[PDB]
């Protein structure tokens, strides 16, 4: 396989990836970097967005 | 004139711009992060 | 012997119009100069209340909105008050107050600011002819006076040190942002497209 | 911003034409760190 190849089938199976730790921990760790770029930009429309999708995401045991 | 690139600047664990600063103590496991670690060094190499 | 360097005699006949004052010292051409503090204001224009209402201005800046309150509310003012006789008189939101022990202190509504003294000697008060390009004297200026909160307990000093403690708490310049790309794309792009037009521009000049 | 401003002017007779260029340096913005692959992705790092 290609690099590219790599990539497409590793998108793929994003797709189909219903969660995963790994992942999960990824995605809450850019949604933070996204919050405080919104809140640098003092953007009070998206900052509740993201902080209700961070609750939704969050909650671990 | 926009946002030019100028260079990168090496961050200290656990300091504000680290990406350890948040991540609570259940995701510090899984980043196979010690939660004894104090952090304040740089990693360069 | 130092000798008069000027023998000449010129003289000029010049005369100034000078206008009649309101008022007049007694006993002693003397006034004192005062220093203005940052939290007390001087409003030489008489009170106009619905200007004023009308010209209140609201900053998201909390530091700064609950400065410029206290100074306007320590703006020394005045009026004018219509008699109960049907005159006018002038009148004035500002008094001075001298205490037992002989200091002095400016007030403004409840708000009063003590007073320190300290002699100046050779200091004088004149008069600028700006036409004529002469100084006119007018008094001496024998005391500089300090104006000085009265307690911590006053509110003018608590709502200067909220203001300047809080002023100094926000200081953040960097704005994060996120990058989804490589930070070198746009170099090694442009650097490309330079290089393929210095062919084409080399390629062009040998032909031209 | 200690120092702000890059300056270059040129007296142009070649019709006196003073051309001044000048660039200046306006906000510093940082991000996260990110870690830009040799195949051309980038991810969090």
């Amino acid at each position: 396989l290609s690099n590219d190849e790599v990539n497409s089938i590793v998108k793929m199976k994003q797709s189909l990836s219903s969660n995963t730790g790994f992942n999960t921990v990824l995605k809450k760790a850019q949604l933070q970097e996204e919050l405080e770029e919104a809140r640098d930009a003092h953007d009070h429309e998206r900052v509740a967005r993201i902080e209700a999708e961070l609750k939704s995401i969050g909650a671990e045991s | 004139g926009n946002k030019v690139h100028i260079g990168k600047v090496p961050i200290m664990l656990r300091s504000k711009f680290c990406s350890l600063r948040t991540l609570d103590e259940v995701d510090l496991y899984k980043m196979k992060e010690c939660p004894y670690d104090m952090g304040g060094y740089f990693v360069i190499n | 012997h130092t000798k008069s360097v000027y023998d000449n005699g010129e003289t000029l006949d010049i005369s100034l119009p000078i206008h009649p004052k309101s008022h007049i010292p007694q006993g002693k051409q003397d006034r004192w100069v005062v220093k203005l503090p940052d939290f007390l204001d001087i409003n030489a224009e008489p009170f106009d209340p619905r200007p004023f209402e009308m010209n209140v201005k609201t900053h998201e800046d909390k530091n700064q909105e609950l400065l410029d309150k206290l100074i306007a509310v320590n703006t020394v003012r005045w009026r004018y008050a219509k008699s109960e006789t049907g005159g006018i008189f002038k009148e004035t939101n500002s008094q001075i107050i001298q205490w037992e022990d002989g200091t002095y202190s400016l007030r403004v509504g409840s708000e009063i600011f003590d007073m320190f003294t300290t002699n100046t000697d050779d200091n004088y008060l004149v008069s600028e002819h700006n036409e004529e390009g002469i100084l006119m004297t007018e008094s001496t200026l024998s005391k500089s006076v300090k104006l000085v909160p009265a307690s911590f307990q006053s509110t003018t000093h608590q709502k200067l040190a909220k203001a300047l403690s809080a002023k100094q708490k926000k200081e953040s310049y960097a704005r994060s942002v996120v990058t989804k790309e490589d930070p070198e794309e746009r170099q090694r792009r442009l650097e490309s497209q330079e290089n393929e037009r210095y062919r084409l521009e080399r390629r062009r000049k040998q032909a031209e | 911003w200690e120092e702000p401003r890059l300056i270059l002017d040129q007296p142009a007779q070649h019709d006196n034409i003073n051309k001044r260029y000048e660039i200046r340096f306006g906000k510093i913005y940082l991000s996260r760190p990110t870690m830009t692959e040799a195949d051309g992705t980038t991810h969090a790092m």
